[PDB]
RNA sequence: UUAGGCGGCCACAGCGGUGGGGUUGCCUCCCGUACCCAUCCCGAACACGGAAGAUAAGCCCACCAGCGUUCCGGGGAGUACUGGAGUGCGCGAGCCUCUGGGAAACCCGGUUCGCCGCCACC
RNA sequence: GUUUGACUGGGGCGGUACGCGCUCGAAAAGAUAUCGAGCGCGCCCUAUGGCUAUCUCAGCCGGGGACCCGGCGAAGAGUGCAAGAGCAAAAGAUAGCUUGACAGUGUUCUUCCCAACGAGGAACGCUGACGCGAAAGCGUGGUCUAGCGAACCAAUUAGCCUGCUUGAUGCGGGCAAUUGAUGACAGAAAAGCUACCCUAGGGAUAACAGAGUCGUCACUCGCAAGAGCACAUAUCGACCGAGUGGCUUGCUACCUCGAUGUCGGUUCCCUCCAUCCUGCCCGUGCAGAAGCGGGCAAGGGUGAGGUUGUUCGCCUAUUA
RNA sequence: UGAGGCGCCCAAAAUGAUCGGGACUCAAAUCCACCACCGAGACCUGUCCGUACCACUCAUACUGGUAAUCGAGUAGAUUGG
RNA sequence: ACAGCUGGUUCCAAUCGAAACAUGUCGAAGCAUGACCUCCGCCGAGGUAGUCUGUGAGGUAGAGCGACCGAUUGGUCCUGUCAAACUCCAAACUUACAGACGCCGUUUGACGCGGGGAUUCCGGUGCGCGGGGUAAGCCUGUGUACCAGGAGGGGAACAACCCAGAGAUAGGUUAAGGUCCCCAAGUGUGGAUUAAGUGUAAUCCUCUGAAGGUGG
């Protein structure tokens, strides 16, 4: 920029998107990556291959096309997260995926969080991972139970009209049911 | 293809060039060989350069040479129209001289030394201490240039 | 040379374009090569790990199994046949 | 200490301060003479050119301006004109003053390194070429054999 | 240089890492029975005593670590290599 | 790719600037602290929960060359330098011819305001 | 009775280019010398090691050379110490935790390019045990290249082997390894004089002569500032520049060490010219006389004495 | 007034001057071209010798064949006499 | 007596044919180990002194510095300069590997492996590139060819400058160099310059001739 000396960084660097020194650590695996990555919104889940141009994803999940399955809730929410892994983890396993390591990102380690969430679903999922299970939630949070509960403190529902008013970490369990055994694109 | 003279001895000249020289059949002062126009000759020829005469002769130019220096692989046997005709593919030394130049065979391959054994040149040539651009004998030589100095050494 | 250290007369070969500093693209770290390939060898400046002797930038051996992560290429110095352990960032594929 | 010592530019480029001290300083007084206030808006403009490539002592960069500049004041010492000499003695120059053992020399002084053609002295005239006189004695007193150059100048 | 008199580290013995004890080995006394000592009365005599007539010979000017790192548990201890320190203090 | 995620090459992509775009796939800003988590002090950030509002930032799209960069034409320049050769020149420093290579600065005019891969997606 | 080292533009004195690292020399692969240029190492550090979390620095600007806020800011900060190199969501800073600065054993490169050679060093593994991290992973000390030491002997560490017919005890011998120094640093335990000297050799190497060089020395030329009451050039003549000689001095180490007899003097012969006198001339700040300066010119001449071995030089009276 | 070619001044050394010498001037000098010659053990060519290799052979005895790509050599290694 | 020091060491021929360097050494007038020379046995199909092309390595020459760095002018942006220990640039060239052609090897066995025997570790010169030095027939590197250990032809003579690498003998033609005589071959041809005997002198310790000047 400044002149013939200047050193402009990578892209992906000055785009504040990928932490290269963690990448590199992350690829030494030599196994696929579980990226986690979250939105506003959503919460997405690939598993990314390495590849001779660029990542190659042999399979991936969306909390989006999570109510394709019969989500009728919000989904950036932990339940929303857990659901993605383990969806696209058993997507992953019908690509012939058998193993991967957690890339979360720039996302911070923090325990209970929603990329532990995904890492937990895609475990579930088949997927073998390199974890620890005292950084993920208890469950009971992952269910959503942890915004049932805020619901109690009612007043106003939490959820502008959506679905139910008490909100469900029935309809949680429901889904991972469905998950579970048969279905399309899994 | 061109004609190629060793005009100057091998005493202190590099090694690397003198090992050219070698690979490509020349052993001593006033030998002659034929070579194909192609990148890795012209690369050899040019290394050379300063103790060589070379260019491309004329059809009737070789034809004298051929007759009166070519020989066989092995033996004294005289390369004539009959030798020619009985021991390669043409039938006379100027079918033979044409494929040369056309580069479509090589001495050896017709059972021919790579050698052309040459006289010394009658009446002498013009130094080897300049180029032909400034009197001498020396690099690269005009169709007629290299015909002089060829028949004078017939 | 006035020392005899490995690093003798290394100033320009392991030092970078003023452009090409800072950290390299891990892509190239992460290569894998198979027995028998031809590989080049050249320092990168910025990945301090995995190195060869400075003596031998430039040359372009034959991978031959692997150590660790880093790979065993064979070389020849001069007439005598070497051995050197490299990490794929300090390796190019041949052509 | 005679020329015959320094003038050749057979020796290496030694010329940085970081790694030398000692350095004597240059007897070179001004490097632009006359009217310095003014820029080359002149008619005339003669140049000196050395013929070949030498090294000049700071000692004949100062003689020679000396002599060419002083002579100048046929002009005047206000006079309208202006001198240039472009070169600046950045060689450093050695003398080994034991024998050949441990030899390097000590710093005795510095040198402008020229190439043949390059202009060394460029004057500033109006149609009064003094300036071509003042030449004449100035490569008088530097080694090489020059030229003296007239470029803008078809008032012949 | 400092370093901690005690800190967990590998014992070879135990075969796993416990807290060990440094010290500074303490010069053994020699009893003047071994066989070097018996060749130096045996082979001085008259004149020069070839070997046994050499005297000391001098100091480098930095020694190396000289320490015996004992195990805390099983009390057995170990020697690791040195290495040069003008002076070394423990601790607590 | 009517806005996304992971990347490869790592300025042809930088710096600076103009215009356009969203009841929704969307991304954001945004709203908010019972929870998981968090600030050597601050829900600023990190983390979590969420849509009342907005397209003003970001982002995506279209474009501008003033600076920086890449490549190209013409000029500089077959100049500077140089591998091989010479009973060529020069008091010498050094130069010249033949042969095989061949630049940098700079000026003028074009180019460049990224390209490409995988996945997902009215 | 012995030792008292080597290197070295002879040797000695001085120095250490005697073990190591960096830049340059080094001729864009690698290798490369000199008493080559610039300059460092013989340690320091329990954190100044290791990992993780959080974070981004110099410098400048604007608002209340400490501190606080904002902005610009690819790196000029910092990273123990030479030099060069590396590093920015870090290899730097802050915080916390930790002891991988771990035991064992290897592969490979280096030391020693090519190409054999030890100690030492490094890179990269494995086996075992650990630290931190969500995890991939990182940790075989410090971002990289200096910080190092054989055999014999001793001390030390853990287990085991072993000592002469045999048992017990004592005290020995050994396998693996750590520490103790040899810096002349691939390791002897070590001061000088010789003119009273001796031998082997060397022109592999100095003194003298020769030879090469010419900085020094001698002489000349170019330019001509300047002064010379005015006037550069009657005369003197700086600076700077270009040369000639081979008388001095220095350098070099080609020639001679199975010897080319020293300095000074003397005697006797030949020569050179850059001419002191003499001949013939030019200029003059040339009235004359006496000079000053210059040109041609080597035929002839250039002498006697006092001090000093002196060469040189000082001094006296004569002299063209 | 610009450039070029050759020469001139600058230009002093020791037993007898020198371009090897004589001597040379529209050259026997110099520069641009050109013509014809002389001149090695090089190159071409006849015969022979050695060495290496090939065919035949018990043979390293004969005989025939190949060498453009064999023929110099201090120290030294090897081998026949 | 011992010496790492000087001297000497006696018949013929054929093949190959060095090293005057690197590491260690009380080592530098010596050794050992490598390099290099040679001999023997083994292996069995490739090898690579040259060139071309492809894939890589590189910061010397040059150049430049409103690209770092540090030097280095002046004026009220402009203007004057540089670098062995500077670099936004950047050759020629050297170099790793591979393919192609060439050459070479498979009865002449290459490339390579194992073993026996050395000699050698005072080198020198030219050219290119150097570093030191006023310089040197100087000192000390480097690449190469030569002398050493290389005849014969030329250069007046003359280790390394030119031609040229050489079995014997014979005929022939050239090379460098030369053709007025000495002295083999031209008092050759077309044209021009020079009046100084300039000159009749490639290279060189060796052949000088400079700055400056010239209405020759
Ligand atoms: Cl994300
Ligand atoms: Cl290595
Ligand atoms: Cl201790
Ligand atoms: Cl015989
Ligand atoms: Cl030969
Ligand atoms: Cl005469
Ligand atoms: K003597
Ligand atoms: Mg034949
Ligand atoms: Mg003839
Ligand atoms: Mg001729
Ligand atoms: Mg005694
Ligand atoms: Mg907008
Ligand atoms: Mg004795
Ligand atoms: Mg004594
Ligand atoms: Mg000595
Ligand atoms: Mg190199
Ligand atoms: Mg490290
Ligand atoms: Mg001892
Ligand atoms: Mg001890
Ligand atoms: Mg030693
Ligand atoms: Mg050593
Ligand atoms: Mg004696
Ligand atoms: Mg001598
Ligand atoms: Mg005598
Ligand atoms: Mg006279
Ligand atoms: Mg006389
Ligand atoms: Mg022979
Ligand atoms: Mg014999
Ligand atoms: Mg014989
Ligand atoms: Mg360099
Ligand atoms: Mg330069
Ligand atoms: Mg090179
Ligand atoms: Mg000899
Ligand atoms: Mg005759
Ligand atoms: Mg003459
Ligand atoms: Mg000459
Ligand atoms: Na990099
Ligand atoms: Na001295
Ligand atoms: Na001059
Ligand atoms: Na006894
Ligand atoms: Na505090
Ligand atoms: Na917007
Ligand atoms: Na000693
Ligand atoms: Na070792
Ligand atoms: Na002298
Ligand atoms: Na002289
Ligand atoms: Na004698
Ligand atoms: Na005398
Ligand atoms: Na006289
Ligand atoms: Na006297
Ligand atoms: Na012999
Ligand atoms: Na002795
Ligand atoms: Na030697
Ligand atoms: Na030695
Ligand atoms: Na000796
Ligand atoms: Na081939
Ligand atoms: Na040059
Ligand atoms: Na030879
Ligand atoms: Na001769
Ligand atoms: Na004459």
């Amino acid at each position: 920029a400044t002149g013939p000396r200047y050193k402009v960084p990578m892209r992906r660097r000055r785009e504040a998107r990928t932490d290269y020194h963690q990448r590199l650590r992350l690829l030494k695996s030599g196994k696929p990556r579980l990226v986690a990555r979250k939105s506003n919104k959503h919460v997405r889940a690939q598993l990314v291959t390495l590849g001779p141009n660029g990542d190659d994803t042999l399979a991936s999940a969306h909390s989006s096309d999570l109510a394709e399955y019969g989500w009728e809730a919000p989904t950036g929410n932990m339940p929303s997260a857990y659901l993605t892994g383990l969806l696209a983890g058993l997507r992953a396993q019908e690509a012939g995926v058998e193993e991967a390591v957690l890339d979360i990102g720039l996302n911070s380690p923090t325990p209970g969080s929603k990329v532990f969430a995904i890492q937990e679903g895609a475990i579930d999922a088949g997927l073998d991972i390199p974890h620890n299970d005292d950084v993920l939630a208890d469950w009971q949070r992952t269910r959503g139970a942890h915004i049932a509960e805020y619901d109690e403190q009612l007043e106003e529902p939490l959820y502008s009209g959506d679905f139910d008013a008490a909100d469900l970490p029935e309809h949680f369990d429901e889904l991972r049911e469905t998950l579970l055994d048969g279905d399309i694109e899994l | 293809m061109h004609a190629l003279v060793q005009l100057r001895g091998e005493v202190n000249m590099h090694t690397d060039i003198q090992d050219t020289l070698e690979m490509l059949n020349i052993h001593h002062v006033n030998h002659c060989t034929l070579v194909p126009e192609t990148d890795a000759y012209r690369g050899m020829v040019a290394k050379v350069n300063d103790f060589v005469a070379f260019g491309e002769p004329s059809q009737e130019t070789l034809e004298t040479v051929l007759a009166t220096r070519a020989e066989p692989l092995e033996g004294d046997a005289d390369v004539d129209d009959e030798w020619v005709a009985e021991h390669t593919d043409y039938d006379d030394i100027s079918g033979l001289a044409f494929a040369l130049l056309s580069e479509e065979t090589t001495l050896r391959e017709q059972g021919l030394s790579p050698t052309l054994r040459l006289h010394p040149p009658r009446g002498g040539h013009d130094g080897v201490k300049h180029p032909v651009k400034e009197g001498g004998q020396l690099g690269k030589h005009d169709t007629e240039g290299i015909d002089d100095l060829l028949e004078a050494m017939r | 040379p006035s020392s005899n250290g490995p690093l003798e007369g290394t100033r320009g070969k392991l030092k970078n374009k003023p452009r090409d500093r800072g950290t390299s693209p891990p892509q190239r770290a992460v290569e894998e090569f198979d027995d028998g390939e031809k590989v080049h060898l050249k320092i990168d400046p910025s990945v301090p790990n995995g190195r060869f002797h400075p003596r031998f930038d430039g040359q372009t051996g034959t991978v031959e199994g692997k150590q660790g992560d880093a790979y065993k290429v064979d070389i020849v110095d001069g007439g005598k046949e070497k051995t050197i352990i490299v990490t794929a960032a300090h390796l190019r594929r041949q052509e | 200490k005679p020329g015959a010592m320094y003038r050749n530019s057979s020796k290496p480029a030694y010329t940085r301060r970081e790694y030398i001290s000692g350095i004597p300083g240059k007897k070179i007084a001004q490097f632009d003479m006359g009217n310095n206030g003014a820029g080359p808006t002149y008619p005339a403009q003669v140049e000196l050119v050395v013929e070949k490539p030498v090294q000049i002592r700071h000692n004949a960069l100062e003689a020679a301006r000396v002599a060419a500049n002083r002579y100048v004041q046929n002009s005047g010492a206000a006079a309208n004109y202006k001198f240039r000499i472009r070169k600046f003695p950045f060689h450093v120059i050695r003398e080994n003053k034991d024998g050949m053992r441990a030899p390097f020399g000590k710093p005795v002084g510095t040198a402008a390194r020229v190439h043949g053609a390059n202009h060394i002295f460029i004057a500033w005239v109006n149609p009064d070429p003094n300036v071509e006189e003042a030449w004449r004695r100035a490569k008088m007193k530097v080694t090489p054999t020059i030229n003296i150059d007239s470029s803008p100048a078809g008032n012949a | 240089m400092q370093m901690p008199r005690r800190f967990n580290t590998y014992c070879p013995h135990c075969n796993e890492h416990q807290e060990h004890e440094v010290e500074k080995v303490r010069s053994g006394r020699q009893t003047g029975m071994k066989w070097i000592d018996r060749q130096r009365e045996r082979n001085s005599g008259i004149g020069n005593d070839g070997k046994f007539s050499k005297v000391p010979g001098g100091d480098k000017p930095t020694k190396k670590t000289d320490l015996k790192y004992r195990c805390g548990e099983c009390g057995k201890a170990h020697l690791r290599e040195g290495w040069r320190a003008g002076r070394l203090e423990f601790q607590e």
